[PDB]
RNA sequence: CAUCCAAGGAAGGCAGCAGGCGCGCAAAUUACCCAAUCCUAAUUCAGGGAGGUAGUGACAAUAAAUAACGAUACAGGGCCCAUUCGGGUCUUGUAAUUGGAAUGAGUACAAUGUAAAUACCUUAACGAGGAACAACUGGAGGGCAAGUCUGGUGCCAGCAGCCG
């Protein structure tokens, strides 16, 4: 009908979203090592050198 | 390779105390420390003196391995060494022994005891035991 | 009750905390040289405030003042000791001149790099952070160790370290005897 | 030339009227009076505990259609009644009606922030533990 | 305001070091010892919760680990020119490929350290492959660096210091 359920209900949005488990990854390098990462990544690599950086840029 | 080397920095002379004050610098690659009782042995051969008047302390072997810095003292005799020094370099050095002492709050414990009877507690002993004899 | 010793701070972190040509100017400075955070090009610029305030300070007073001749020479020795103020610039106005990138390049992390004992910058600083580099027979595990003029040339790999000459070391000694016992 | 004295020796009534002008600020007033301490549900105190006497809804201003999640809190140091915000989604079931809660300043300077009317205090803890470690099922409500 | 009480009496002063109750958002172990600073005394020697040492301690403060380097496959820029090429001729990244090194954080013979011990400095013997020895805390409309990607909810739930 127009709504669902018990509209004033607490935690509503929480309890019905649904769970995605976190994605597993390789380790991200962390202190120095992120450091050169970064560097590396925007000083050295420049990828999208037309208007901005464009840090990420959504595909599309 | 071992070859502990031995040096004796800012020595100053001190018959006020009958002794020789020195800093002790001691040169040893590939090794950790002198284990202070090699290093007395080592200043007692090197100074004309019995392994018992001389005494080393203070020793920091410096960041990195090699270098190592302490004090030294060389007495006259063993006997200004004995009267001299204090007590725990006396049972480090194996020349005296630890004094068998109660724990610190076990003495003040029988101090405060000792304060509750004014004088000898011989009298109030047999006074109790009569006492609840009745 | 004991005299306390009194510690104090050694950076201060910009009051725009967040501007776009400053961050990329700071990535480039920690790139360049290893940095491990943005505290240590803070570190460096709050050294630098501090050196550029005395010489300003020493600037106002008059020419030919005591207190401008003892300190401002005192200070362009030291500078000219750890080797950021070069030998021509002497003049207490160039040092308002310096930049953080000068005492940046001053750092035990570069001197190794630019030796060649260490082939990059992050080689540099593992090597040093391995205790490997000696500064006159004494290590440093310290990448700002600030490398004086004096001493820059006793910079070598420690007796101690493989590299300097001894055992190899963990994955070495594990592998060999390994292949001796195999 | 201007309104107030430049005499050598005018300072008397420069400060004096300095000090009588000081008193047309908020803040210089609010910490001379001490209205903090008298007036205020916490005397000069960023955090108070209290105890939760019911469990109510507020809606929101015009702008923002909505009912936020509040409570109402009875201080513990003094005695004072204030309504409290519960701040993130699932939250409000996690405080029970009459459990020890630690708010906290809403972040206004003591005044109503957002589109939450006659709120100024957000919640912290309840019951010893926070709302942020049971929000994300890092720490658990002790049930005692 | 309290304590023991044989109900006659007796004894109290932590804003000393510990520790406890209470209070409150809010603050430590009934630890070791006179080694060091000194102090008291008839005076070296005795004593000192003064004090020092440790215990807890993310109040603050300093330096700083969490990888470094090759050899390979997917690539990009300075290119010999520009027969389409293209060798990559010269370099720089991306790939669960792949190798050899170095090292602590930890354990631990010792010795140093210390009044005695920890701990630090040194150092045997161990101690890195997903080097799982795995770095979080906030944020991604603007202020203010970074998404008009995917799914969910649809002026609810909630977010938002302010505008929204
Ligand atoms: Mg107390
Ligand atoms: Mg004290
Ligand atoms: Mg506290
Ligand atoms: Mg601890
Ligand atoms: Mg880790
Ligand atoms: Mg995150
Ligand atoms: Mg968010
Ligand atoms: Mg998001
Ligand atoms: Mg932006």
């Amino acid at each position: 009908g127009k709504v669902h359920g018990s509209l004033a209900r607490a935690g509503k949005v929480k309890s019905q979203t649904p769970k995605v488990e976190k994605q597993e990854k390789p380790k991200q390098p962390k202190g120095r090592a992120y450091k050169r990462l970064l560097y590396t990544r925007r000083f050295v690599n420049v990828t999208l050198t037309n208007g901005k950086r464009k840090m990420n840029p959504s595909p599309s | 390779s071992d070859a502990i080397t031995i040096r004796t920095r800012k020595v100053i002379s001190n018959p006020l105390l009958a002794r020789k004050q020195f800093v002790v610098d001691v040169l040893h690659p590939n090794r950790a420390n002198v284990s202070k009782d090699e290093l007395r042995e080592k200043l007692a051969e090197a100074y004309k003196a019995e392994k018992d008047a001389v005494s080393v302390f203070g020793f920091r072997t410096q960041y990195g391995g090699g270098k190592s810095t302490g004090f030294g003292l060389v007495y006259n005799s063993v006997a200004d060494a004995k009267k001299f020094e204090p007590a725990y370099r006396l049972v480090r050095y194996g020349l005296a022994e630890k004094v068998e002492k109660a724990s610190r709050q076990q003495r003040k414990q029988r101090k405060n005891r000792g304060k509750k009877i004014f004088g000898t507690g011989k009298s109030i002993a047999k006074k109790a035991a009569r006492r609840n004899a009745d | 009750p004991r005299a306390p010793r009194t510690y104090s701070k050694t950076y201060s972190t910009p009051k725009r905390p967040y501007e776009s040509a400053r961050l990329d100017a700071e990535l480039k400075l920690a790139g360049e040289y290893g940095l491990k955070n943005k505290r240590e090009i803070y570190r460096i610029s709050f050294q630098l405030s501090k050196i550029r305030r005395a010489a300003r300070d020493l600037l106002t007073r008059d020419e030919k003042d005591p207190k401008r001749l003892f300190e401002g020479n005192a200070l362009i020795r030291r500078l000219v000791r750890i080797g950021v103020l070069s030998e021509d610039k002497k003049k207490l106005d160039y040092v308002l001149a310096l930049k953080v990138e000068d005492f940046l390049e001053r750092r035990l992390q570069t001197q190794v790099y630019k030796l060649g004992l260490a082939k990059s910058v992050h080689h540099a600083r593992v090597l040093i952070s391995q205790r490997h580099i000696a500064v006159g027979k004494q290590i440093v595990n310290i990448p700002s160790f600030m490398v004086r003029l004096e001493s820059e040339k006793h910079i070598d790999f420690a007796r101690t370290s493989p590299f300097g000459g001894a055992r190899p070391g963990r994955v070495a000694r594990k592998r060999a005897a390994a292949a001796g016992g195999e | 030339g201007k309104g107030k004295p430049r005499g050598l020796n005018s300072a008397r009534k420069l400060r004096v009227h300095r000090r009588n002008n000081r008193w047309a600020e908020t803040t210089y007033k609010k910490r001379l009076l001490g209205t903090a301490f008298k007036s205020s549900p916490f005397g000069g105190s960023s955090h108070a505990k209290g105890i939760v006497l019911e469990k109510i809804g507020i809606e929101s201003k015009q702008p923002n259609s909505a009912i936020r999640k509040c409570v109402r809190v009875q201080l513990i140091k003094n005695g004072k009644k204030v309504t409290a915000f519960v701040p993130n989604d699932g939250c409000l079931n996690f405080v029970d009606e009459n459990d020890e809660v630690l708010l906290a300043g809403f972040g206004r300077k003591g005044k109503a922030k957002g589109d939450i009317p006659g709120v100024r205090f957000k919640v912290v803890k309840v019951s010893g533990v926070s709302l942020l470690a049971l929000w994300k099922e890092k720490k658990e409500k002790p049930r005692s």
